[PDB]
C-alpha cells in the first residue's frame, strides 16, 4: 500500500517506465479478444474468367403486357383549350388545368409575341452566369408584389421546385412532418432530402398533436440532440389527390406552441382561392408572414411552364445558392416570362373572374350529387374534383377499366374527360382510381349541366 | 461557388491534403513561424523552439480536431456534419500517405526542440503535453469519439 | 517610368496574396504587420548575427 | 477499341511556386474571414444579412452558420462577376445591363446606362441559332399564335398534342435510333428517368466529373454508386471485373444490371470521352451505357450528330442516349433516344410523362426548324456551313491560345476552352478586366474545382467570326501580359 | 555525427527512453500500409 508507493517511488526512472510499457501491453493483451487466423487467400485467373461468364445481367427494361391503359396516348388536333379536338372527336375540354382560361387570351399572345420578336427562343444559360434577362427580374418582382410578400424566386419547370425547395433547408438529422395524402414532387422533394420523414392522416391535427407531443417526449430525452434538429411540417393549400382545403389556422397554432416551421404548397390554391386569388391564406385571412415558404407552379392557373417560391429573404436568398434546379439548368425563357408577366397582369385588373369560378364549381358540385356508382370526392371550392367508385371492385385494374369505359363513352358524346394517374409502384399512398372534373370560368351554364347529365346517364348505362 | 460544378464529389473537404505542393506549403509555413518567433530579440533559442512546437500543436488541434463541419455548403445532405477534418480524411481510411506524413511531423519537431533546449525539465514536460495532445487523437482508435460528451454537437 | 513600375509590382503583390480581394483596412492591418516583422527581423539580425549581408548589399550598391 | 484518327489530350501539371503561392491566398482569405466573422458575433461591426423575425427567435436556427463560411468571406467578395443581367439576345454580341455597389457586393444598385457590343463567350451557342430573326422565329410566332404559350396538362392525360409526336419522330430520325421521347427540361430527364431504369439491387458506375443532374438522377434510385477515375479506361475495367466477380457488397449476390454513366464533351474541362474503349468494356462485360450528349450533339461531328459520329460508331451499340436541346438547337428542352421498347417503357413508368407538364408548342416548333435546317432539309447549305465554320474556329482559337503560352485543357476538338488562372484573386481580377475590355468570359472557383485549378471557360460559337476572334485574343494576350498568367513551360 | 552521439549520451535516460518509443511508433506506421476502411456489417 502505502510502504510500496513509497518503495515504488524510490525506484529509478527508466525501471518504472519499462514497467509502465509492460502495464500497457497486458492491458492491450486483455482486451484484444479478436482470435485473428492468420490466413491469406485469393481467386486464380480462371475462377475470374468462369466467374465473369457465369454472370447474366437482367434486361434493361421488363417487358410490357401491352395492355396498359396509359399505353394509348390521347392526341390533340390543336391547342388544348374549350371546345377542343381530341381522338379526332370534336369535344367540350374537362380535363385541362386551366382555370382562367389565359391560355387564350390575345393579350397574351400578344405579350408573348412581342418578347419573341427581342429576345428569341432560349436562354443559352443558367442563371448564375449570362441567363438572366430583365424579364426575370420583373416577373420576380411582380410576383413577390402580388402575393405581398418580400422576395420570390422562379424555376424554369414547374415539377423542380418544390422537389428542389425542400432538400435545401430539410438536412439529414431533421424530422419533418408532412401529410399522408402529398402530390408526387413534395414525396421526391422528401427523399432527395435524407431528413426523417413522419406521416399523419389527411387533414386530421390529432395525429399532428400526437407525433408533436412524441417528438416532445424525444427532445426532452437528449436535450443536447434536440437543440440541433429542426422541424418542418409540409401541407398543401388544395389537395390535388383529394380536392380538399387544408386547415391554416390550426396548423399556426400548432407551429407556434411546438416550434416547428411550415412549408406550403399552392399549386391548384393560388389562381382560384381568395377574394383577390393569392392561396388558402386570403381565403383563411391568415397573415402572410406565419408561412415561411409557398410554392407554386405557373402551369395550371397562368397558363405557362414554370414555377415559383415566395418568402421572406431570409429564407429565399438562401435558394439562389443552394437550389439545384437552380444552379444547375437553364433558365426559363423570355416568352413564358412575359406570358405569366401578361396573365399576372390580367388577374390583378379584375377580380371577379375567382367569384364566378366559385360560382361554377359550387354548381357543378351540387348537381354531379345523386349518382349510384359515383361518389363525388373533393370540395365544393375546389376547381378540381373527383369521382370514385362507390362500390369498388375485387381489383384495382376493373375499376380502371370500368372507368375508363365511361370515360370513353363520354368523349363520344362530346365531353372530354380525363382519368388520373399514377405510378403505382412508386407512390406512398396509392389513390383510388378516379374520374377527374376540372371546371374554367369559359364553361357555360348549360355546358355545365349537360356534362352533369351525359356523366350520369353514362354512369347508370356503364355501372348497373 | 456551388459544389458539383466542375467535379463530382460531395465532399471536396475530404481530397484537400491529397492536392499538390500542400506538403511543402505546409513545412514552409512552419519554417515561416520558427522565423518569425526568432526575429523576437529578448526571447532565447529554447524558448523559440518551444514556442514554436506549442504554437504548431494548438494550431493542429484547432484546425484537424476541433472544427468540425465544412465551410461550405455540400450536396450529401450534411453527412460529415458532425466529423471533424481528420475523420472527414479520405472518408474514414484509417491509413493514408497524408495521414503518416501530419502523424510524423509533430514527432520530428518533438525531437528537434527537445534536443535544441538541452533536454531541460520543464521544456520536456510542456513539449511531452503538447505531442500527447495532438498524437492521441490520431489513434485509428479514437474516431467518432467525444470525451464526456465534449465538442459532441 | 520608375513609379509605374513600382505601381505594377504592387499590382502584383496585391493579385498574389489575396489581398486585392480584401478592403482597404484589411490591406493596412496586413501591410502593418508585415512591415512590423521585417523591422524585427532587421533589427535583431544587426544586434545578434554577424553583418555578413551588409557586404552583400554594398557590393549590390556599388 | 481502336481510333480512326488520332486521340489527343494536353492536361499540363501545375507549376510548384503557383501551388504555393495559391495556397498562401487561400490561408490569408481563412484567416481574414475568420476575423470578420468574430467581429460580426460581436457586434462590433454592423451585419448586412437578413434576421429571423423575433416571434421565431426560440425556433431552432435554419441554417448553420459554419455551412455559409465561404459565402460571405470567399464568395461575396467577387459576386458581382457571375449573376449579370442582360438585355438583348444571346448572339455573338449581348447587351449587359451594368450594375454597381456601394456596400462592397452585398447589394447591387443599378445605374441607367447599358453595355453595348460586350463580345459574348459565355453563352452555349454552338451553331449560331440564338438569333430574333430568321425562320425558326417566324415558325414559332406561327405556332405561338395557332397554339398558344404552354400546355396544362400532362403527356398521359391531356397534354399530348400532335407537335409532341412529329417532334419525337424528328429526333429518332435524326439521331439514328429506332425511338425517341422528348421532355420539358435537361435536368428533369436525368432526375426522373434515371430512377425507372435501375433500383434496389443495381450497380451505377458514374464518372469523377458527372454533371449534378445524373448524380441526383443516380441517388433517387436505390441502386449502389461507385466513382471511377475522369477517363481512366483501366480503373472503369478494375471497377467492372471486382463488381463481376465479388457480387453484391454484404450478401455476396449477382448484380441485376450494371450501368455506366458517360458525358459527351465535360464542359468544365473540355475533354472528348473515349468512346470506342467504353463500348468494348461494355460489349465484354455484358454492361449497360448511359450517354449524356448535352454539349456534342450539335457542337461535335462532321454533320452534328453527336460524338456517335465524331468518332463514326453505331448509334445501336449506346444503349440510352440522352440528349439537351438548349446548347445547340437554342430553345430549352431535352430527349432520350434507344430502341422502341426502351421509349415504350419510359412512356409508360417515367416520373415526367405521368406528374409533370409537357413541352411548350413554340419550343418544340423552333427545335423542330432547327432540327431541319442542320439536316439539310430546307434544301440550303446553312447546315453544313455553321459545323464547319465551328470547327475553324475552335481549332483557329485553341491554337493561338497554346501558342501564346497560356495553359489549356481538353481535347483540340472540344468547342470549350478552359484557361487556368490558379489564384483566388486572379478569378475576380480575369472577370473585371475582361469585363472592362468589353469581352464576357465565366470564372470558376475552389469549392466547384480542385483546390489549385481554378479556371475560366470560354464557349465558342459559329457566329463568331475571324474579326471577332482575333480582337478576343488580342485582348486575352494583354491581360494575360498584365495578371502573368502565361504558366506553361513547353511554350 | 561524434558530436551527436555525445550529446545524446549526455542526455537524461526517460527522455532518450521516450524518443525510441516514438521511433518504434514511426517505423510500426511507415510499415502499416493495412489501409483498414473500419467497417462492420451482419446479415439479418
Ligand atoms: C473554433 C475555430 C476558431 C479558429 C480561430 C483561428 C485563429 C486564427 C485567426 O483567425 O486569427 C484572427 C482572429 O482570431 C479570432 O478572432 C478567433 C475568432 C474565432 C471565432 C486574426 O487573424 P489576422 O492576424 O487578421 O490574419
Amino acid at each position: 500500500l502505502v510502504e510500496m508507493v513509497q518503495a515504488l517511488y524510490e525506484a529509478p526512472a527508466y525501471h518504472l517506465i519499462l514497467e509502465g510499457i509492460l502495464i500497457l501491453w497486458i492491458i492491450r493483451l486483455l482486451f484484444s479478444k479478436t482470435y485473428k487466423l492468420q490466413e491469406r487467400s485469393d481467386l486464380t485467373v480462371k475462377e475470374k474468367e468462369e466467374l465473369i461468364e457465369e454472370w447474366q445481367p437482367e434486361p434493361l427494361v421488363p417487358p410490357v403486357p401491352k395492355d396498359h391503359p396509359a399505353l394509348n396516348y390521347n392526341i390533340v388536333s390543336g391547342p388544348p383549350s374549350h371546345k377542343t379536338v381530341v381522338n379526332g372527336k370534336e369535344c367540350i375540354n374537362f380535363a385541362s388545368f386551366n382555370f382562367l382560361g389565359l391560355l387564350d387570351n390575345p393579350r397574351v399572345k400578344a405579350a408573348a409575341l412581342a418578347s419573341l420578336k427581342k429576345y428569341g427562343v432560349g436562354t443559352c444559360g443558367p442563371r448564375g452566369f449570362y441567363g438572366t434577362f430583365d424579364v426575370h427580374l420583373d416577373l420576380e418582382d411582380r410576383l413577390a408584389k402580388f402575393m405581398k410578400t418580400e422576395e420570390a424566386i422562379i424555376y424554369s419547370y414547374g415539377f423542380a421546385t418544390i422537389a428542389s425547395a425542400i432538400p435545401a433547408y430539410s438536412k439529414r438529422g431533421d424530422i419533418v412532418f408532412v401529410d399522408r395524402a402529398a402530390c408526387f414532387a413534395i414525396q421526391k422533394g422528401l427523399q432527395a432530402s435524407r431528413s426523417d420523414i413522419k406521416l399523419f392522416k389527411h387533414n386530421d391535427m390529432a395525429d399532428l398533436e400526437r407525433l408533436l407531443k412524441e417528438q416532445e417526449i424525444e427532445d426532452q430525452k437528449n436535450p443536447r440532440k434536440a437543440r440541433v434538429t429542426r422541424r418542418f411540417i409540409v401541407v398543401e393549400g388544395l389537395y390535388m389527390n383529394t380536392g380538399t382545403i387544408c386547415p391554416l389556422p390550426e396548423l399556426v397554432k400548432l407551429k407556434y406552441k411546438y416550434k416547428a416551421r411550415i412549408f406550403l404548397e399552392e399549386s391548384l390554391s393560388f389562381g382560384v382561392l381568395g377574394e383577390h386569388g393569392r392561396g388558402v391564406t386570403e381565403h383563411y385571412g391568415i397573415n402572410i408572414d406565419d408561412i415561411d415558404l409557398i410554392s407554386a407552379n405557373m402551369e395550371n392557373a397562368l397558363a405557362s411552364i414554370g414555377g415559383f417560391c415566395c418568402g421572406r429573404s431570409f429564407v429565399i436568398d438562401h435558394q439562389r445558392l443552394s437550389g439545384q434546379g437552380y444552379c444547375f439548368s437553364a433558365s426559363l425563357p423570355p416568352l413564358l416570362a412575359a406570358a405569366a408577366i401578361e396573365a399576372l397582369n390580367i388577374m390583378e385588373e379584375n377580380p371577379g373572374i375567382f367569384a364566378v369560378l366559385k360560382e361554377k364549381c359550387g354548381q357543378i358540385h351540387k348537381a354531379l350529387q345523386g349518382i349510384s356508382g359515383l361518389k363525388v370526392v373533393g370540395e365544393s371550392l375546389s376547381p378540381a374534383f373527383h369521382l370514385q367508385l362507390e362500390e369498388s371492385t375485387g381489383s384495382r385494374e376493373q375499376d380502371v377499366r370500368l372507368l375508363q369505359e365511361i370515360v370513353d363513352q363520354c368523349m363520344n358524346r362530346s365531353i372530354a374527360l380525363t382519368q388520373a394517374r399514377y405510378l403505382e409502384k412508386e407512390e406512398k399512398c396509392l389513390p383510388p382510381p378516379s374520374i377527374r372534373v376540372v371546371v374554367t370560368v369559359e364553361q357555360t351554364e348549360e355546358e355545365l349541366e349537360r356534362a352533369a347529365s351525359t356523366i350520369k346517364e353514362v354512369a347508370q348505362a356503364v355501372l348497373l | 461557388m456551388n459544389v458539383g460544378t466542375a467535379h463530382s464529389e460531395v465532399n471536396p473537404n475530404t481530397r484537400v491534403m491529397n492536392s499538390r505542393g500542400i506538403w511543402l506549403s505546409y513545412v514552409l509555413a512552419i519554417g515561416l513561424l520558427h522565423i518569425v518567433l526568432l526575429s523576437i530579440p529578448f526571447v532565447s533559442v529554447p524558448v523559440v523552439w518551444t514556442l514554436t512546437n506549442l504554437i504548431h500543436n494548438m494550431g493542429m488541434y484547432i484546425f484537424l480536431h476541433t472544427v468540425k463541419g465544412t465551410p461550405f455548403e455540400t450536396p450529401d445532405q450534411g453527412k460529415a456534419r458532425l466529423l471533424t477534418h481528420w475523420e472527414q480524411m479520405d472518408y474514414g481510411v484509417q491509413f493514408t500517405a497524408s495521414r503518416k506524413f501530419l502523424t510524423i511531423t509533430p514527432i520530428v519537431l518533438y525531437f528537434l526542440t527537445s534536443f535544441y533546449t538541452k533536454y531541460d525539465q520543464i521544456h520536456f514536460v510542456l513539449n511531452t503535453v503538447s505531442l500527447m495532445s495532438v498524437l492521441i487523437p490520431k489513434l485509428p482508435q479514437l474516431h467518432g469519439v467525444r470525451i464526456f460528451g465534449i465538442n459532441k454537437y | 517610368r520608375a513609379w509605374k513600375q513600382m505601381s505594377w509590382f504592387y499590382y502584383q503583390y496585391l493579385l498574389v496574396t489575396a489581398l486585392y480581394m480584401l478592403e482597404p483596412w484589411e490591406r493596412t492591418v496586413f501591410n502593418s504587420m508585415l512591415v512590423s516583422i521585417v523591422g524585427m527581423a532587421l533589427y535583431t539580425g544587426y544586434v545578434f548575427m554577424p553583418q555578413h549581408i551588409m557586404a552583400i548589399l554594398h557590393y549590390f550598391e556599388i | 477499341g481502336l481510333y480512326k484518327r488520332p486521340f489527343n489530350e494536353a492536361f499540363e501539371e501545375t507549376p510548384m511556386l503557383v501551388a504555393v503561392l495559391t495556397y498562401v491566398g487561400y490561408g490569408v482569405l481563412t484567416l481574414f474571414g475568420y476575423l470578420r466573422d468574430f467581429l460580426r458575433y460581436w457586434r462590433i461591426e454592423k451585419c448586412h444579412h437578413a434576421t429571423e423575425r423575433e416571434e421565431q427567435k426560440d425556433f431552432v436556427s435554419l441554417y448553420q452558420d459554419f455551412e455559409n463560411f465561404y459565402t460571405r468571406n470567399l464568395y461575396m467578395r467577387i459576386r458581382d462577376n457571375w449573376n449579370r443581367p442582360i438585355c438583348s439576345v444571346p448572339g455573338a454580341r449581348v447587351d449587359i445591363m451594368e450594375r454597381q455597389s456601394h456596400d462592397y457586393n452585398w447589394s447591387f444598385k443599378y445605374t441607367g446606362n447599358i453595355i453595348k457590343g460586350v463580345i459574348n463567350m459565355g453563352s452555349y451557342n454552338y451553331l449560331g441559332f440564338a438569333r430574333n430573326t430568321g425562320s425558326c422565329q417566324e415558325a414559332a410566332a406561327k405556332v405561338l399564335e395557332e397554339y398558344g404559350a404552354g400546355v396544362c396538362s400532362t403527356r398521359q392525360e391531356i397534354g399530348n398534342l400532335d407537335k409532341h409526336e412529329e417532334l419525337e419522330e424528328l429526333v429518332a430520325r435524326f439521331l439514328g435510333v429506332e425511338a425517341a421521347m422528348a421532355y420539358g427540361m435537361g435536368f428533369a430527364t436525368n432526375s426522373m428517368n434515371i430512377p425507372a431504369l435501375v433500383g434496389k439491387g443495381c450497380l451505377i458506375l458514374s464518372d469523377e466529373l458527372n454533371h449534378a443532374s445524373l448524380v441526383l438522377g443516380a441517388r433517387l434510385s436505390g441502386a449502389t454508386i461507385r466513382i471511377f477515375k475522369h477517363n481512366n479506361m483501366q480503373s472503369l475495367e478494375k471497377l467492372l471485373k471486382d463488381a463481376i466477380v465479388y457480387g453484391q457488397p454484404r450478401t455476396r449476390r449477382p448484380w441485376k444490371k450494371i450501368l455506366i454513366l458517360v458525358e459527351g464533351i465535360y464542359s468544365m474541362e473540355g475533354s472528348i470521352v473515349r468512346l470506342p474503349e467504353v463500348i468494348a468494356l461494355k460489349k465484354k462485360y455484358k454492361a449497360y451505357l448511359y450517354l449524356d450528349e448535352a454539349h456534342s450533339i450539335g457542337a461535335l461531328g462532321p454533320t452534328g450528330r453527336g460524338v456517335v459520329e465524331y468518332f463514326g460508331l453505331d448509334p445501336e451499340d449506346v444503349d440510352v442516349m440522352m440528349g439537351t436541346f438548349t446548347k445547340s438547337f437554342g430553345a430549352s428542352g431535352g430527349y432520350i433516344g434507344g430502341k422502341k421498347e426502351l421509349i415504350d417503357y419510359l412512356r409508360t413508368h417515367s416520373h415526367s410523362a405521368v406528374y409533370a407538364t409537357s413541352l411548350s408548342p413554340p419550343v418544340v416548333e423552333q427545335i423542330i426548324t432547327s432540327m431541319k435546317c442542320i439536316m439539310g432539309q430546307d434544301g440550303t447549305s446553312l447546315g453544313k456551313e455553321c459545323v464547319q465554320q465551328l470547327a475553324e474556329n475552335t481549332r483557329y482559337f485553341r491554337r493561338r491560345l497554346k501558342e501564346m503560352g497560356f495553359i489549356i485543357y481538353g481535347n483540340e476538338d472540344s468547342p470549350v476552352v478552359p484557361l487556368m488562372l490558379y489564384m483566388p484573386a486572379k478569378i475576380g481580377a480575369f472577370g473585371r478586366e475582361m469585363l472592362k475590355r468589353n469581352i464576357g468570359v465565366v470564372v470558376v472557383g475552389f469549392p466547384a474545382t480542385p483546390i489549385i485549378e481554378s479556371r475560366a471557360r470560354f464557349c465558342l460559337s459559329a457566329a463568331h467570326t475571324k474579326e471577332i476572334l482575333d480582337t478576343a485574343l488580342k485582348e486575352i494576350d494583354e491581360v494575360g501580359d498584365l495578371l502573368q498568367l502565361k504558366y506553361s513551360r513547353h511554350r
